[PDB]
């Protein structure tokens, strides 16, 4: 049993965008189909349900604004959002229902495609060197990092040392900002004895805007 | 080998009031949902114990149907674990409910120009309904420490009072009407 | 609607150990009640339906007991691909289905302590008309831990973001970060700034704090 | 959640004239409103149920009316034992809302008030604070501001004010101010002056004293 | 005759509990809606909880968790439990019977309950002396004030209560420190400001203070 999304992008508040799941593996007319979404700070949260016999229902914050259709044809289910909210960003599934005696139960999953939905401005990354000190030695090891602020949309790789180095090098989830930007650091501990001797540039890089920062970060005496 | 009259419990006439809620018996009969999911301009349909796309797809002995009318703002009463006037004096859901509840607004039918008094609910009593009873008593209600005597007065109360509909109220006081589908262990298409 | 709620939020277990997570109902659903697995960056999938009966195709080791408005879920022996969320479903109510908050399984390691750097905003941002103090707190355990930003030993709030990463599969470890943004004339207008940390791998909190004009 | 408002929270009338106060909802509550009357330190009693019933042993002056979001009770001819607070209260599924308060009082002429101060006493001095209060005599109607002026500079906080009700026999108020400081921001000052604008007075009257007397 | 007596009320700190009963008599609490209400000081009325004739008990969002309503057939008497107690709570208690689209009919006397940090003490009186700065047109004003001060009630007369002519007495404050202040005054004929008699007498019961003091002009 197969079941693909399709479909997930960035839509400006108050459009409208349709997300097809195609199934494979068993027969699609025979069985119920569901839609549930995923956020990082709510859980799981059931959106959108569809029948065998044509019958569609959804909760109170869906009503009117979704819609949900089947093709048996193609094995086909289409999911259309208008008049979207800022509020619904989320990874969507499309699931199979089943049942055993009376009790319900969604036995077969989708990958699941993301959704975000903003004032989008595809921008630029922000990079900032934050250097080592004698504050920021301890036991004979220093730590240096790059800081990367203020892009959209993801995501932003970072490497050191042109993906030369790998030795404690800790990169740290993005975190969306009130302004609708999202930042994150890139840290790394290097020898007491290496600070401004050994050659340290972080290779930042951006694929949506081709965007390409190669900084060096070195260490101050104080 | 027939169909049973889902029509004519849905599209009656005149509904019954709340405290004197009207009981039909379906069975036998191959019951087609199909009527329930073509109209939906439903307020609520929530179903308890079964899933609602499934009914076709399973039977049992007989199916009771409940119907009357109450207010919008009372339609989340007629739940089970759920406490209130019209769950406490008027009708109860066992906790083990296994059902379906449909509820839609009926202002156009039910409501008019200076009030319509022949939707009653029952205001005064003294214990909690037991689940699936009615109580169509009359009598004056004693409030104090002195017998009614079959008067009413002070700390003598008629147990009953009128809805009064009329268009010009809110849409939380407007009439709906309640079918309640109880299954217990009539089949499908 | 039906409020469901799990307990505890967090659980690190060895491997082999049994291990229990509670779900709880604000009604009394029966046995009308599902458990799910989903691991980082996957699609969730079916442990247990009907709060006893283990979907086929699942291992037996995991099991499932309780009823009314208690539940639980049994792992007999933990392995590595039980490294994951666990979530409690109710399948009384429909069509409005409700899922829990969900619980992590982790991994257990000896206590580990939080070394703590801070670091100041560089001079090229404040030439942007912004600043960003940077804590790190890196290679601890357990998850649970504190961090308070001070400007000038002055409690700060509504200004700092947190972001940790997932744990390690080398050294089983964890690493934090908190960044503090503020505006270059807010920044000048103080001299003392501290990020405290509390750890229970700490014997006391660790305040570390700097000058403007040291470094 | 629905809320209920009383547009006119302050009224004042004469005896024999004609008073409505208007109670409005937010959303819809049908027939089904309670009046209810309050004197100052006794508990309240039912005047209307049902937005148009009289309950028992009230008087048949008291007229209620209203369906839906606004709804009105009239009183036709004021007697002196019917000057109190007046509020609104619905059920609406289990809970129990009231209004914020409509208060009715008597009218009378405009009278100018009459302005006094005392300056801390050497007691007070002596026990570590100063107050220096002002007061305000037999004026109407309420709306009076008093203003604290050290060293002829406008003094904002440690202040506090503290108004009679009605007068029995001339249905006055009154008004007394108290600004409170220590030795050493008292003796740090010389001019105090308690500007007191008022409506029965063409112009602010303010009276002052010095620290050297 | 049908009524309602409350009593269970007093000083509590931030953070105790209280059992507020109401005693009814013509009215049987186990046949009717009773409810219970709170007025703060010039602050107009809130409902707080509510119980039916079959147990069912309803409380308000912002007592959720923290009060408790029962009733005693034996003794008729309707129990309010407070617990996990807050500043904001002091307030003047009442319990009534209510009928539902009838209304709240009858209604009890209502009780006190004040919650702060305690610190009870006796209050420091002040004269307030009459001057050439308060003579106008023939008539002086001279006064008690009365200061640091907790708690409520307190009596405050004029010459042993021969005067009752131009004696205003204001209303209580609320002082950042938790304790009250008042002033009583009085207007007197300018020509009789060195020949009568002026003592105001302040009485203040939970503490059982009693002061006579004499205010004289000041040269």
């Amino acid at each position: 049993v197969q079941l693909v999304e399709s479909g997930g992008g960035l839509v400006q508040p108050g459009g409208s965008l349709r997300l097809s799941c195609a199934a494979s593996g068993f027969t699609f007319s025979s069985y119920d189909m569901h839609w549930v979404r995923q956020t990082t700070g709510k859980g799981l949260e059931w959106v959108s349900t569809i029948g065998t016999a044509g019958d569609t229902y959804y909760p109170d914050s869906v009503k009117g604004r979704f819609t949900i259709s089947r093709e048996d044809a193609k094995n086909s289910l289409y999911l259309q959002m208008n008049s979207l909210r800022a509020g619904d960003t989320a990874v969507y599934y499309c699931a199979r229902g089943d049942s055993s005696g009376y009790y319900y139960y969604f036995d077969y999953w989708g990958q699941g495609t993301l959704l975000t939905v903003s004032s989008a401005s595809t921008k630029g990354p922000s990079v900032f060197p934050l250097a080592p000190s004698s504050k920021s030695t301890s036991g004979g090891t220093a730590a240096l990092g790059c800081l990367v602020k203020d892009y959209f949309p993801e995501p932003v790789t970072v490497s050191w040392n042109s993906g030369a180095l790998t030795s404690g090098v800790h990169t740290f989830p993005a975190v969306l900002q009130s302004s609708g930007l999202y930042s994150l650091s890139s840290v790394v501990t290097v020898p007491s004895s290496s600070l401004g001797t050994q050659t340290y540039i972080c290779n930042v890089n951006h694929k949506p805007s081709n965007t390409k920062v190669d900084k060096r970060v070195e260490p101050k005496s104080c | 080998t027939n169909l049973c009259p889902f029509d004519e419990v849905f599209n009656a006439t005149r509904f019954a009031s709340v405290y004197a809620w009207n009981r039909k018996r379906i069975s036998n009969c191959v019951a087609d949902y199909s009527v329930l999911y073509n109209f939906a301009p439903f307020f609520a349909f929530k179903c308890y114990g079964v899933s609602p796309t499934k009914l076709n797809d399973l039977c049992f002995t007989n199916v009771y149907a409940d119907s009357f009318v109450i207010r919008g703002n009372e339609v989340s009463q007629i739940a089970p674990g759920q406490t209130g006037n019209i769950a406490d004096y008027n009708y109860k859901l066992p906790d083990d409910f296994t059902g379906c509840v449909i509820a839609w607004n009926s202002n156009k039918l039910d409501s008019k120009v200076g009030g319509n008094y022949n939707y009653l609910y029952r205001l005064f009593r003294k214990s909690n309904l037991k689940p699936f009873e009615r109580d169509i008593s009359t009598e004056i209600y004693q409030a104090g420490n002195k017998p009614c005597n079959g008067v009413a007065g002070f700390n003598c109360y008629f147990p009953l009072r009128s809805y009064g509909f009329r268009p010009t109220y809110g849409v939380g006081h407007q009439p709906y009407r309640v079918v309640v589908l109880s299954f217990e262990l009539v089949c499908g298409p | 609607d039906i409020e469901m709620t799990q307990s505890p939020s967090s659980l690190s277990a060895a491997v082999g150990d049994r291990v229990t997570i509670t779900c709880r109902a604000s009604q009394s659903i029966g046995s009308y009640l599902n458990w799910y697995q989903q691991k980082p960056g996957k699609a969730p999938k079916l442990l247990i339906y009907a709060a006893s009966s283990l979907q086929s195709g699942v291992p037996s080791r995991f099991s499932g007991s309780g009823s009314g408005t208690d539940f639980t879920l049994t792992i007999s022996s933990l392995q590595p691909e039980d490294f994951a969320i666990y979530y409690c479903q109710q399948s009384y109510v429909s069509p409005t289905y409700t899922f829990g908050p969900g619980t992590k399984v982790d991994i257990k390691r000896t206590v580990a302590a939080p070394s703590v750097f801070i670091f100041p905003p560089s001079d090229e941002q404040l030439k942007s008309g912004t600043a960003s103090v940077v804590c790190l707190l890196n290679n601890f355990y357990p998850r649970e831990a504190k961090v308070q930003w001070k400007v000038d030993n002055a409690l700060q709030s509504g200004n700092s973001q947190e972001s940790v990463t997932e744990q390690d599969s080398k050294d089983s470890t964890y690493s934090l970060s908190s960044t503090l943004t503020l505006s270059k004339a807010d920044y000048e207008k103080h001299k003392v700034y501290a990020c405290e940390v509390t750890h229970q791998g700490l014997s006391s909190p660790v305040t570390k704090s700097f000058n403007r004009g040291e470094c």
